């Protein structure tokens, strides 16, 4: 009685992989499917050892391990489109490593993932990431402000936003995060009683002058 | 405002309390005499008046004191509420 | 003016009527009972008791709903010149 | 088989079955007539079924409508009660109209009950409206918010596009395959 | 066969049958008379039928109309109740007239109930109207909105074209072929 | 076997079973009909079961709603009692609507009852709202607070984003495997 | 065996058993039905059981709620009684909501009753609140006080963070091992 025969009438929905620790790994696409699988094992419909996995859970677990043994590595995300050959995106500028060090890192990752045959390490450009973020906001025509730090970039979107703006914003952010992960760019959405949508000015003898950003804001009377 | 509502309510409340006992005894005497006149068939009609006059006067004697204490306390209270503002 | 007063007084009249017919029906069993003279003893107590419950709305039920207001001047008067 | 619930009505029973099937729990519905419906599951699945019944707070409660607080049977009706009943009927009629639009599967609507004051002696406040709705998969939600706002705006004497909130969502994936029976 | 629903009314049963057939589920309607109608399906389709009944919130509720909140049976009516019944009857009569236009299959109408205040001591506000309608396939909707607006404008003492909202949609594809029976 | 609790309600028993199962205590539910449900456990687990029942203060109580304090069957309603019932019905209807949003499992809502003064002869104070909600695992809570605030803002005549508090949390780990039986 | 107590409620018996077991005293609960529960212990433990029953003043008294002093079944109500019932129901509804937050086991809330005066002719004083709660082991209490304060602040028309007191504590060690039987 194979495990695939127990998961259901739809077959392609799940993917079964053998691992070097002599254990079966079931790859799922989402939470709902993950629980649909986990019920089978925990019920005890299968006799040997098995485990269920997904992209989000493994990203978390790997990050927890990196936090301990490589506490200063700058990286983005691990993609599992082909679960036998993951792709690990590292920053080109923020990391200094030798080729040898990169190889060792690769081997230790392979030791953490007994279901993977090899891990491909790829270097990505931060300017590229930041640019694609800004272009996506301009393309949606959301109002925003950008702030830069030595280790990251923030976009703040705030004010009395309209329903359409909210919808489009939340869709875009959800899309981008899936590609680049949260580790470098943060998007903050905050509603305020402010019709200027975060712009601010001072009136002097020379007329209007644009204020620097900040925490405090003038709640609109209008 | 609420002082006005409170004082006006209390006025009706005091009317009710003071008048209640005489009207009760005049009721009970009216019922008892009316029944008695059916239990023995007698068609008199001043007998209720004769008895209930004595009944009401007696309880006016009894309550003569509490009547004056209640009204004094109320008068002092409302004079304070009217004048003591600051 | 008459209508508003009757609409407002109606709750006390009905209870004072029912209280009297109840004594009338009671008198059928004891025809020497002077139900009229009994009702005179009762009704002033009943009237105050009942008016004491529905007393507090007498504040808002006049302060606004019956007060005249300046927008009404448009309809009660006109210029003939 | 272990008894989970007894004395259900029809509309509770079917909601419980739906939620268990979604999590791969095979359940059985039995009808006892005057005693209502009963729901049963196998022992290997009992623990899980208990955990989901707790998490989703099943069986569901009945829907609440404001008209239930102000029965017309009362001997006296203030203006406040009549005005409340009126608004509580308009809400239901709008919901039933939105369900007829193209693609909408269900919706809910809310009105600002200023009836919580009589507005006796005060100039009456403007109306505010909110709507929630669910769409078929593959619907351009952004382009459809406009229609809803346009339709609601003219249903009241004074409403501004600024005062109308609209939230839309898509249908989840379809549950078509049956759950597996315990070994 | 598994029981989905019992004690349905005729107009509810035909709605459930229609919705299930659209998704390729063969269903059966049984009549018990005083006990109403029953709906049954095969086991392979039970799960799907449950999920669709949940998703559409079947069986449908009865239709709401504002005159139900203000029955004439009472000896008393304020001006507010009478005025409410009047508008609640005009709405229905307009829908019944629009259904007679060329190509229209169904429609629904809403009027601004300004009676949610008395308009006592105060000038009465202008009327607002909204209408929804469904058309046969191949109808020039753009050129048909004008006719509706023109017709509705004159049904009231004071209405502006700006205050009339109209939303139109086409009939979906016809369900003519019967669903396949489970093997 | 030792008796823990007797004469329980159905909804009141399934909570006890849930809490015990979470701590690896195998329990049994028995039905005596008019006498209700009974809960029993083995002796080796009796001590632990007692400690948990105390710690969680089981069995749970009935849930409270303000309308229970001012029954509509009274002889008279003060304006206070009418206004209280009204608010205590809007609260429930909002909770039932929030549960329909995508991903929300449960929620609770609170409104500022300004009615603790009549506001008669006073300028009425602004409304304040609070909400709690539980989400499915893997939800970006930060990005989802915006939707809730937007939706609640327009449900009332006068509310500022500053006056709305929202607290969100995720579902705990699922209890799927059954507890072990004492040796 | 010596009789300690007779005629207990179910909720009084389980609290007594819990406190005796904590001090290593093996106790027995007996059911006499209409006569309630009885509690017995062995002679070597009798003295200790007596001393602990005195120290904790067992059995517990019933829980007190302000609504009990002003039953809603009265035929008359002052403004003061109505206002009291109102606040006595808000307190309970808040305690019931706090118990749903993450990892809170139990909580208590208190509200400042201004209702003991009409504040007659005076600007009515602002409201004050107090809350107690019990957390699970390993909770960052310091970081969790903020959430509670935030949630309470918006539940009322006028509350300042300065006027809210919050006290938190962790759960004691678990009593899992059974007491030893007297030799
Ligand atoms: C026909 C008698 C009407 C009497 C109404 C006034 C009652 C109060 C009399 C004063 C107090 C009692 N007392 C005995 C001193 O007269
Ligand atoms: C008609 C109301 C009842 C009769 C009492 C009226 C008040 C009379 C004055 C009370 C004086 C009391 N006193 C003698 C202690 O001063």
């Amino acid at each position: 009685a194979e495990l695939d025969s127990l998961l259901g009438q739809e077959k392609e929905r799940f993917q079964v992989l053998p691992g070097r620790d002599k254990m079966l790994y079931v790859a799922a696409q989402n939470e709902r499917d993950t629980l649909w699988a986990r019920q089978v094992l925990a019920r005890g419909d299968y006799d040997k050892n098995a485990r269920v996995i997904n992209e989000n859970e493994e990203n978390k677990r790997i990050s927890i391990w990196l936090d301990t043994y490589y506490p200063q590595l700058a990286y983005y995300r691990i993609h599992f489109d082909e679960p036998r050959k993951p792709v690990f995106w590292l920053s080109r500028q923020r990391n200094t490593m030798s080729k040898k060090e990169l190889e060792v890192l690769s081997q230790k990752l392979r030791a953490l993932m007994p279901y993977a045959d090899s891990v491909n390490i790829t270097l990505m450009d931060d300017v590229t990431a930041a640019g694609q973020a800004e272009a996506g906001l301009k393309q949606q025509a959301l109002p925003y402000s950008r702030r830069n730090h030595k280790g990251g970039v923030t976009f703040v979107i705030q004010g009395a936003l309209d329903d359409v703006e909210i919808l489009r914003a939340r869709q875009f952010v959800d899309s981008y995060y899936r590609t680049w992960g949260g580790r470098y760019v943060q998007f903050a959405i905050e509603l305020k009683d402010d019709w200027l949508k975060g712009r601010s000015f001072q009136y002097g003898a020379e007329g209007y002058i644009k204020m620097s950003p900040g925490h405090w804001y003038f709640p609109s009377p209008l | 405002m609420d002082d006005l509502v409170f004082a006006g309510n209390k006025a009706l409340y005091l009317v009710l309390i003071l008048s209640g006992w005489p009207t009760i005894v005049a009721t009970i005497i009216g019922l008892l005499v009316g029944l008695f006149q059916t239990v023995t068939q007698l068609q008199e009609q001043t007998l209720p008046f004769g008895i209930k006059l004595l009944g009401v006067c007696l309880c006016l004697f009894l309550l003569s004191g509490w009547y004056g204490e209640v009204l004094l306390s109320y008068g002092r209270q409302v004079i304070f509420l009217a004048l003591a503002k600051g | 003016v008459a209508q508003n007063a009757l609409v407002l007084a109606s709750p006390v009249v009905l209870v004072l009527l029912l209280s009297e017919v109840f004594l009338g029906l009671l008198s059928r069993f004891a025809p020497q009972m002077n139900a009229f003279a009994i009702s005179l003893t009762v009704k002033s107590g009943i009237a105050v008791l009942i008016m004491l419950l529905y007393f507090s709305p007498v504040l808002p039920d006049n302060v606004l709903r019956l007060s005249f207001q300046a927008t009404g001047l448009s309809s009660w008067f006109y210029e003939r010149g | 088989d272990k008894d989970l619930l007894k004395g259900l009505d029809q509309e509770q029973a079917n909601e419980v079955i739906a939620v268990l099937q979604m999590h791969n729990i095979e359940a059985n519905k039995i009808d006892s007539g005057k005693l209502g419906y009963s729901i049963t599951v196998a022992e290997p699945d009992f623990t899980a079924a208990v955990y989901w019944i707790k998490t989703y707070q099943l069986p569901p409660r009945p829907r609440v409508e404001i008209a239930q607080m102000f029965p017309a049977d009362s001997l006296v009706s203030s203006p406040r009660a009549e005005k409340a009943r009126l608004y509580s009927a308009i809400e239901q009629r709008l919901e039933q109209s939105l369900q007829t639009m193209e693609g909408v599967l269900s919706a809910r609507v809310h009105i600002s009950y200023d009836i919580d004051a009589g507005e006796n002696g005060r100039p009456p406040k403007p109306v505010h409206l909110s709507a929630l709705a669910v769409y078929e998969r593959g619907s351009p939600l952004a382009h459809q918010i406009s229609d809803i706002k346009r339709f609601l705006k003219n249903s009241f004497a004074d409403v501004d596009y600024d005062n109308i909130s609209v939230v839309l969502s898509e249908r989840s994936d379809a549950q078509l395959q049956a759950p597996g029976t315990p070994v």
